[PDB]
């Protein structure tokens, strides 16, 4: 079905009262006055402005922020150097090198994420089979040089150690959906 | 050699040239071109800086990621100097002022700081040191700056015996204080030249030519322990040079013969300024000192650089100083200045 | 070995179109140097135009010559109507790009690229 | 996190750090792998 | 220290306060990141409340927020409007495209980061960074230019 | 074999783990063929001409944006108009440039 | 009136826009890729591939990444026939090396040979 | 019935087959192949000489009325003699249908432009020329539309590298934005994401 | 101030999206469609999803 | 196969073997296909591998703690379809989609075995054989590999 | 929502609309930020029998397109047809046909 | 644990440290090389060996779907504990 947005049906003819109403509308600027009144109502409303940085906009546990590498509760790294995140990364922002550790464990020797190349899509955290790489909810990590956004394994493990109290709670609140 | 200093790539932005160069006067006029060439070939350029980070922001795009290491330094801080030159195989000295401040004078700037840099470099065991002196800064010159640069040459040679000493002529470029200086002479009524600009010979050298010579000195095995003379291909009288400058500006040309003592007086009067002075007594003395003819010294050709002529590179500097009427004027509409063989 | 022509039946009128395009470029070079504030001279621009034509001078296929003429006319229009900027015009000179030497010893000293 | 504190782990930072950009505590990237190609070391004794 | 050093430090504080309380960006954007930039202009975050007001001409601009993919065809124009800004100017790269190419890093027609073209003061990461993150970058830039010591360096010269 | 399984199924089942691995490394293979799928986008008809060669990567993906045709028709709509009218026409054509340029 | 004769090599190098170095100094290889010995599947040995000679990959000083300088490092082209790949290489002006397709030899398989009365093909285990 | 398989209607397939027979018998001079996909899409593959008559007939015939050109594009298959397959997707609002018309070209045989049939073909053929190098005869103004000014090469070709040959950077010596031969800090890592096992037996090509 | 001719030069936001898509997998090529029409992100997702 | 599992029970697990520092054994992944047994019997000619046990407890390997080291012993790493017999020098280093393949010739002897050099990010990662019926068929020596 | 009645009457008169019934600021009607855990349902193929993949393999039911005519394969009174029956005219809306 | 080089630079858990003559320490001059202090190899060495009764144990890392994929470890070798290939936990069969 369809409807007309501007087509008028029949005519209203001509009347002295209607002509006087249109004359008053043209001369006394009635629609302009009611536009003024609308802006006046908005003036006397309450603004929708939060007091940043003391107030923050609401988010969800699903929010994709700064990357981090998590651990098991024992303290062992969750990552097993399987390169699924590297394979699924649409921007090729992940570089992984690996070798057996001194105890024979399958661990990374290089895990780099170019955050200037990353598109913050969460494909790494949804392809990780052991929940090692995550996008924790940090978003206020802007730097002053281009280099500081080239994360390596030490930076990502430090982020995982810093944000574990929040990332674990978000994964607890979210993991039944995924 | 170390495995991380072996050159790699095709010499582009992301290549490795094997040059770890600490450039000290990198925030100035010649320094930006030197850093641009080093980062263009792809090199680890350490910039010790004294001015603001905003003032060094223009250098930040001259190399790839992580190839430019900015660090604060103080000229009175030997610890800062040695931490700047600690990881380097080339140390390049471009420190210099055209005037004297209440903190640093010509003696400190051209002797004590180069000697400190060379001493720290020799203690840190860098392979190559390059020091920029001036042409015709021999000794017993009429200006204090040239005598200071001569004593600085002697001190740098005494401390670091195989220091490559590069002596360029009056460098011209986009941000120079030579062509821009003579173009800014238009803001006054006339051009007060000493003896009408005659008996004063100059052969200015392009800043890109000087920077290419410095980079080729970093790379050149036969440049060690030598003194190079970086001069342009053509020598001009000062009158014909200023006439050509004002012709390229299309502004006007009213020369005026002014004797040197009162010219130094008004240069001193301009030089007593708290900010950067328009001119100084030392500046007008270096203007009216003739350039010596480099006969025995090697030069840009011996370092592999063809000296680009002022007639070819003049319009990239002096087009700014034109008015709207003459703004879209080509090279061929200005008559080139007469050269002198002597 | 028999193909459909684009514009030229053989090489003669293809060379005629090439000469017309070279004439148009030769006339347009001084206007470009005057309009865009170019450091180069008029001699250098015409030398660059001749260098580009001589770079393409080795072809003997009329269809390829016609397509080269079409491309040259497109670039000529991009220069006539000021769509190429000063950077786009000066990209023909490669003045910031150092050239790779053509001798075996220099290529041996530089790297592994032949 | 006063009525519902987070789970305590021994590797969790006990002291939060703010954004340390343009400070001496800032992050500097580096390759975390060791050297892959080992050069031959010439002997320190002359042949003759 | 000297009495004049204290006066110079206070004058530096005053100049930095003025320049950080009045930051006018150029009305310049390229993509989705510029959509988040006008969502920062939106009533929730109120850059105007922070004192940050868009100006269309680069002559009246103080900062340039590179918000989007800087292409090869766009790079001369971006450099031109950066150069036409007056001297106390700053650059805030926004998003992965302007930072380091992002999702189009290996493209034939994309400049791999706007720091190859203009000197970037502050990098804001994200794709897109939220308006919260862009506002955070603006406040970080305000702190950075509060840290400037121009008259103190001039006095120590 | 097309959509990834749930994470619990992936961590408890062999087939789900294999399919998760293959979908997030190689991806599903699309049978070879070409299609043009058009969707009523807010700015107009958004079309995708997809050509699949039988592998896990698309051989060709042409994106048809309505703004491309609208901006091509901008010159026709601006005949006999002024600068502010041209600004109004650009506004009313609902033009975004990512889909135009691709 | 709409058909001319061209007795030439069909050279389009001046139209492709490739720089002269990456035409003259480049070598391409036209080959059916070998079957990956970690698998028994042979579906990747069906089409001809043209690839380029390997150039220098060095280490990035900042991060250790594999930096490259040639643009034709990931360029692999797929062709249905060897002569089609030949035509494309000659058309684009690249020198080529052609490797003939290695079809696996037919083999006589007999399950009953594992239990031979006198021959040595009798196995000792299963 | 099956929740994971697309439902299939045979009426659209029958109608498109009938219309394909209709167009093929109306224009036997140019039509080389007519096919209907299992996705219920009609494709008519024609000789390049018949692009103008075929497009004009489809736009102006009473029983066709394909008055809207959905899009015009090219596919580079560099294993045939005519590597560029030019594709026209057309929409008939009168009959609520869509059709696809294909033709072929190589680097040196231009095809006729259909700007005189559809005006959108102007920018569409500009894009095809800019991205593939397929010249179009009688175009009002053919030039580049998406590449940079002075860009050399057609980047949507298969043999053109993904990163291109040149990259831009600001040089401070010349105070300009300049083009250099491309160098990458990290090379694009290509992946061999092809299973060695056949996935679709219906598309098994016979051995050579 | 009358307008005699409009010549829209575009491609200043051209990023080779189709070439990158043909060099990536289908799930990898999905978030390009978010950035094609960055006001109609879910609509472009729906279009690409229906095509695949 | 299907896209899901109906197996609701517990899986079996097998202790690993130590046949040598070249071939790493994780025998839980073994599908008892006897390719390694047939190879070692027929081509290597060593008769050291076999199946011990019965039923679901049938295990491939050596009954005693024996070091399976002949020449041509990395080809069991090649022909094991599962990752039960993997390469210990290559352990955890790369992935096949990462590895670029370069078809080259082996020079460790004068047979001239056609090989594939798997290189990732400008570093040689692996050596695999190439099928050449007239030289080395499907296999290479241990020194080559 | 904290506006006085005087300001509320002023805003409602100035706008012509009852603004307090539809406030653009969310106060309490929104969902709680903490939710009870879900239990998502399984699809139709989550069954232990009569669930062979060959009976629901929609991806492998794709066939190559059927050639209606070919210049090489076929080597070549009825009514004229249309690609489809002509599209039926849209009915005008019975809800609100005109604005 | 974090150890220092003779240069004084911290050695990472991958064993990476720049040499004395390596020029790339200038990136750490006036800055810091940040090293993750908690070494996972030492942390997983600190875990006690789980003493179970069955011949085959199952490990998923704990937390069910929050852990790693569920694998089975065969504790037949009485001279060596069975290590989970994902989480690094060690198990030993109690034969008493
Ligand atoms: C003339 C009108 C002046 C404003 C006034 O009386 O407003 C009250 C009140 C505002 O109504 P409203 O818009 O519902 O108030 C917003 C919230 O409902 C209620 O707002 P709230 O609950 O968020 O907090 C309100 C609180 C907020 O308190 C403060 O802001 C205190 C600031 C102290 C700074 C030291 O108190 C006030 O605003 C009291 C009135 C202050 C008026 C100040 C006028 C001089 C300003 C400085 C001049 C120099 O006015 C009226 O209802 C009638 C206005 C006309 C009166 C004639
Ligand atoms: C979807 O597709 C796309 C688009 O399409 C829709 C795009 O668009 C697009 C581009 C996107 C962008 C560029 C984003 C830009 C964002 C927006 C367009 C939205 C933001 C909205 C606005 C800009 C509208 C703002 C409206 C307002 C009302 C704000 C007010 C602004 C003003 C300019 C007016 C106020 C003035 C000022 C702030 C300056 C005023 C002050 C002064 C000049 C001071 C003068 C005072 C003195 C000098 C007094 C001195 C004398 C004294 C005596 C003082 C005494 C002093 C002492 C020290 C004692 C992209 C990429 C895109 O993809
Ligand atoms: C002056 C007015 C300023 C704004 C006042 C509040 C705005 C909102 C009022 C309510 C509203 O929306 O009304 C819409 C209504 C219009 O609604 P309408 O658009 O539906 O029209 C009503 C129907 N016909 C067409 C028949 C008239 O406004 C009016 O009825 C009055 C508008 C005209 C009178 C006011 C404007 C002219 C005044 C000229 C003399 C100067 C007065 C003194 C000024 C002193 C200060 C300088
Ligand atoms: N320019 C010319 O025409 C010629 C110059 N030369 C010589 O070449 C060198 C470079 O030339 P040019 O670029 O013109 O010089 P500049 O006037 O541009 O200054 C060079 C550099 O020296 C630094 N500098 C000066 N004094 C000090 C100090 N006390 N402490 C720390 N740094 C200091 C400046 O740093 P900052 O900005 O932080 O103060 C600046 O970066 C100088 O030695 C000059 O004498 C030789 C021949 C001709
Ligand atoms: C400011 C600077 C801007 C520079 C712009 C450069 C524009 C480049 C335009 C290029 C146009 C072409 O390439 S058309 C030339 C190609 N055509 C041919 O080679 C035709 C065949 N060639 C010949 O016959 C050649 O021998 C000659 C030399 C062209 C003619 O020689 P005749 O004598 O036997
Ligand atoms: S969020 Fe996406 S783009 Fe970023 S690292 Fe993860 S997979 Fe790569
Ligand atoms: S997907 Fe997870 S386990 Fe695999 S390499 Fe990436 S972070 Fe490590
Ligand atoms: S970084 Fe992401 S959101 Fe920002 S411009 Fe690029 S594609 Fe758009
Ligand atoms: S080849 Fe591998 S899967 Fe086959 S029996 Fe031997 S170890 Fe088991
Ligand atoms: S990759 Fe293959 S062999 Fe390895 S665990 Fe998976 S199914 Fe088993
Ligand atoms: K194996
Ligand atoms: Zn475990």
């Amino acid at each position: 079905t369809y409807k007309y947005v501007n087509k008028k049906e029949q005519e209203s003819e001509v009347d002295m009262k209607s002509a006087t109403d249109n004359a008053a509308r043209i001369l006394m600027w009635t629609e302009l006055i009611r536009g003024l009144g609308m802006t006046l109502s908005y003036l006397f409303r309450e603004p929708a402005t939060i007091n940043y940085p003391f107030e923050k906009g609401p988010l969800s546990p699903r929010f994709r922020g700064e990357h981090a590498l998590r651990r098991y509760p024992s303290g062992e790294e969750r990552c097993i150097a399987c390169k699924l995140c590297e394979a699924i990364c649409p921007a090729q922002a992940i570089t992984i090198e690996a070798e057996p550790r001194a105890d024979g464990s399958r661990r990374t020797t290089r895990y780099d994420i170019d955050m200037t190349k990353c598109i913050y899509c969460g494909f790494c955290q949804e392809a990780c089979p052991v929940d090692a790489i995550v996008e924790g909810p940090n978003f206020e990590f802007s730097t002053e040089t281009h280099e500081e956004l080239l994360y390596n394994k030490e930076k990502l493990l430090n982020n995982g150690d810093k944000w574990e109290a929040e990332i674990a709670a978000n994964i607890q609140a979210d993991y039944l959906y995924r | 050699l170390h495995h991380a200093v072996i050159p790699h790539g095709k010499g582009g932005r992301s290549s490795v040239s094997g040059v770890v160069a600490t450039v000290f006067g990198a925030t100035g006029f010649l320094g930006r071109y030197v850093v641009n060439h080093l980062g263009r070939m792809g090199s680890q350029v350490i910039i010790p800086y004294r001015c603001d980070v905003y003032d060094i922001m223009h250098l930040r795009l001259m190399g790839d990621l992580g190839q430019l290491t900015f660090l604060e330094w103080d000229a009175r801080d030997k610890d800062s100097i040695r931490k700047a030159v600690q990881h380097s195989n080339v140390v390049i000295n471009l420190i210099g002022r055209e005037w004297e401040t209440r903190n640093f004078d010509f003696e400190d700037v051209f002797v004590n700081i180069p000697r400190a840099i060379a001493q720290a470099s020799k203690e840190a065991g860098v392979e190559r040191f390059i020091h920029v002196s001036h042409l015709n800064a021999s000794m017993k010159s009429s200006s204090k700056s040239l005598r200071s640069k001569a004593v600085g040459e002697k001190e740098v040679r005494s401390v670091f015996p195989e220091a490559i000493i590069i002596r360029p002529s009056d460098i011209f470029g986009r941000e120079d204080r030579f062509l821009n200086h003579f173009a800014n002479y238009r803001w006054f009524l006339a051009v007060p030249l000493v003896s009408l600009g005659f008996k004063t010979v100059k052969q200015p050298v392009y800043v890109a030519d000087v920077s290419k010579g410095i980079v080729n000195a970093t790379k050149d095995p036969d440049a060690v322990g030598k003194t190079f003379a970086f001069t342009g291909p053509n020598r001009y009288l000062l009158f014909h040079l200023v006439k050509y400058i004002f012709g390229m500006t299309h502004r006007t040309f009213i020369p005026y013969p002014l004797p040197l003592f009162v010219y130094s007086w008004i240069g001193k009067l301009f030089g007593l300024s708290p900010f950067e002075p328009w001119t100084t007594k030392d500046k007008v003395e270096r203007i009216h000192i003739s350039d010596v003819m480099p006969t025995d010294l090697p030069g840009l050709e011996d370092l592999g650089v063809q000296p680009t002529p002022l007639e070819l590179k003049s319009i990239e500097v002096l087009r700014r100083h034109r008015t709207y009427r003459w703004l879209s004027s080509e090279i061929e509409e200005t008559k080139p200045a007469k050269t002198v063989n002597y | 070995t028999s193909v459909k022509p684009i514009f030229s039946r053989d090489l003669n009128e293809a060379k005629r179109r090439v000469r017309e395009l070279y004439r148009a470029w030769y006339r347009e070079v001084p206007n470009t140097v005057h309009l865009m504030q170019l450091d180069i001279t008029v001699k250098q621009g015409r030398d660059k135009v001749r260098e580009m034509f001589m770079k393409n001078a080795h072809v003997t296929d009329p269809r390829v010559v016609d397509l080269l003429v079409i491309k040259g006319k497109m670039e000529l229009q991009e220069t006539i109507k000021v769509w190429k900027q000063r950077t786009h015009v000066m990209r023909f000179f490669h003045e910031t790009e150092t050239p790779r030497p053509k001798d075996f010893l220099s290529k041996f000293y530089m790297g592994h690229d032949p | 996190p006063t009525t519902n504190p987070p789970t305590a782990r021994k590797f969790i930072w006990t002291n939060h750090k703010f954004n340390v950009s343009a400070t001496p505590e800032q992050y500097v990237p580096y390759s975390t792998t060791r050297k892959k190609i080992h050069e031959w070391v010439p002997p320190s004794t002359p042949y003759k | 220290r000297s009495r004049a050093e204290y006066v110079v430090t206070k004058l530096d504080d005053l100049i930095n306060w003025a320049r950080r309380s009045s930051l006018w960006p150029m009305t310049f954007g390229l993509a989705c990141c510029a959509v988040e930039m006008m969502h920062m202009a939106a009533p929730r975050y109120d850059m105007d409340r922070f004192g940050v007001v868009f100006r269309a001409s680069p002559r009246q601009a103080d900062v340039m927020i590179v918000a989007g993919t800087l292409t090869n065809k766009m790079a001369p124009a971006l450099r031109k409007v950066y150069d036409q800004m007056p001297e106390p100017r700053y650059v805030v790269s926004m998003g992965s495209c302007a930072n380091g190419g992002g999702y189009y890093h290996y493209s034939y027609s994309v400049v791999r980061g706007c720091d190859r073209i203009v000197p970037v003061d502050i990098y804001v990461p994200g794709c897109p960074p939220t308006a919260e993150a862009l506002l955070y970058g603006i406040l970080q830039l305000q702190r950075k230019i509060k840290r400037e010591q121009k008259l103190k360096i001039w006095y120590r010269r | 074999k097309v959509s990834p399984p749930k994470r619990a199924e992936m961590k408890t089942s062999m087939e789900s783990l294999i399919h998760h691995f293959k979908l997030y490394t190689e991806g599903y293979q699309v049978p070879p063929g070409a299609t043009y799928t058009a969707i009523e986008a807010p700015k107009g008809e958004f079309g995708v001409y997809l050509v699949s060669d039988g592998s896990s990567r698309p051989y060709r993906c042409k994106i048809k944006a309505p703004g491309f045709a609208h901006l091509a028709g901008l010159d026709k709509m601006s005949k006999g108009h002024m600068l502010a009218d041209v600004v109004a026409i650009i506004g009313t054509q609902d033009i975004v440039f990512g889909e135009i340029d691709r | 009136t709409q058909l001319i004769t061209v007795d030439e090599k069909l050279d389009i190098t001046t139209l492709t826009g490739v720089p002269e170095e990456h035409i003259k100094t480049r070598k391409v290889r036209i080959f059916v890729p070998a079957r990956n010995n970690m698998q028994s599947g042979v579906n990747n040995t069906k089409k001809w591939k043209m690839e380029f000679d390997t150039r220098e990959r060095w280490e990035n000083p900042l991060m250790g990444w594999a930096s490259t300088a040639d643009p034709l490092s990931n360029m692999v082209l797929t062709f249905s026939a060897k002569e089609d790949a030949i035509a494309f290489a000659e058309k684009n002006g690249w020198s080529y090396d052609v490797e003939e397709k290695k079809v696996p030899k037919p083999k006589s398989k007999s399950y009953g040979a594992n239990f031979s009365w006198n021959k040595r093909t009798r196995v000792s285990t299963k | 019935k099956r929740p994971t398989v697309r439902p299939r209607s045979d009426v659209t397939h029958k109608q498109l087959s009938a219309f394909g027979e209709y167009v093929a018998e109306i224009l036997p001079k140019y039509v080389q192949q007519v096919q209907v996909s299992c996705l219920d899409e009609l494709e008519i593959c024609i000789h390049p000489d018949g692009v103008i008559p075929t497009l004009t007939f489809l736009r102006d015939h009473t029983n066709a009325q394909f008055k809207s050109l959905a899009d015009l594009t090219a596919v580079d298959v560099p294993t045939r003699q005519n590597r560029f397959e030019i594709v026209y997707n057309l929409l008939s609002l009168r009959f609520n249908s869509r059709i696809r018309v294909k033709t072929y070209a190589d680097e040196l045989t231009p095809i006729d432009s259909i700007v005189s049939v559809h005006i959108a073909a102007n920018w569409y053929e500009r894009e095809v020329w800019d991205m593939f190098g397929v010249f179009f005869f009688n175009h009002p103004d053919l030039r580049r539309i998406l590449t940079d000014y002075g860009f050399e090469g057609h980047p949507f070709r298969k043999d053109f590298p993904l990163t291109g040959y040149v990259e831009l950077r600001y040089d401070d010596e010349v105070k300009r934005v300049v083009a250099e031969p491309v160098e990458l800090a990290q090379e694009f890592r290509k992946f061999d994401l092809n299973s060695p096992w056949e996935a679709f037996p219906a598309y098994r090509q016979p051995p050579e | 101030e009358m307008v005699r001719k409009c010549d829209p030069h575009i491609g200043l936001l051209h990023r080779g999206t189709e070439k990158l898509i043909e060099y990536k997998t289908y799930l990898q090529a999905l978030p390009y469609f978010d950035r094609l029409d960055y006001v109609s992100m879910m609509c472009n997702e729906q279009a690409y999803s229906i095509a695949v | 196969g299907s896209d899901r599992s109906r197996f609701l029970e517990g899986k079996r697990a097998v202790e690993d073997k130590n046949i040598g520092p070249l071939v790493k054994t994780i025998m839980t992944r073994c599908i008892q296909c006897t390719r390694c047994i047939r190879f070692a019997s027929e081509i290597a000619g060593v008769d050291d591998l076999g199946t011990t046990g019965r039923g679901n407890d049938m295990q491939v390997g050596t009954y005693i703690e024996k070091m399976f080291m002949s020449e041509l012993s990395g080809n069991v790493i090649d022909i094991c379809p599962v990752g039960a017999l993997t390469s210990k020098p290559y352990a955890f280093t790369a992935r096949p989609w990462e590895t670029r393949k370069t078809e080259s010739i082996d020079v460790m002897d004068a047979v001239g075995s056609n090989i594939v050099v798997s290189t990732r990010t400008g570093e040689v990662m692996r050596i695999l054989p190439r099928m050449h019926e007239d030289i080395n068929e499907e296999w290479i020596s241990d020194k080559t590999r | 929502a904290s506006a006085t009645r005087v300001i509320q009457k002023l805003r409602n008169w100035a706008s012509g609309q009852d603004l307090q019934a539809k406030l653009q600021l969310r106060y309490q009607e929104i969902a709680k930020r903490t939710q009870p855990p879900p239990k998502l349902p399984v699809g139709p193929s989550h069954k232990l029998s009569n669930n062979y993949y060959c009976t629901r393999d929609g991806r492998r039911e794709v066939v190559p397109p059927s050639i209606i005519m070919s210049s090489q394969k076929a080597l070549v009174e009825k009514k004229a047809v249309t690609p489809a029956p002509p599209m039926k005219r849209w009915e005008l809306s019975k809800d609100q046909p005109y604005l | 644990g974090v150890q220092v080089s003779p240069s004084g630079e911290k050695i990472t858990h991958t064993g990476q440290v720049y040499d004395e003559k390596d020029y790339r320490r200038v990136r750490f001059v006036d800055r810091q090389k940040e090293v993750n202090e908690n070494f996972a190899i030492d942390l997983i060495a600190q875990q006690p060996v789980n003493e179970v009764e069955h011949r085959i144990i199952a490990c998923d890392g704990g937390g069910g779907a929050l852990g790693h994929p569920k694998v089975y470890i065969n504790l037949d070798k009485e001279t060596k504990t069975g290590t989970c290939g994902y989480c690094g936990l060690q198990f030993k069969q109690h034969h008493h």
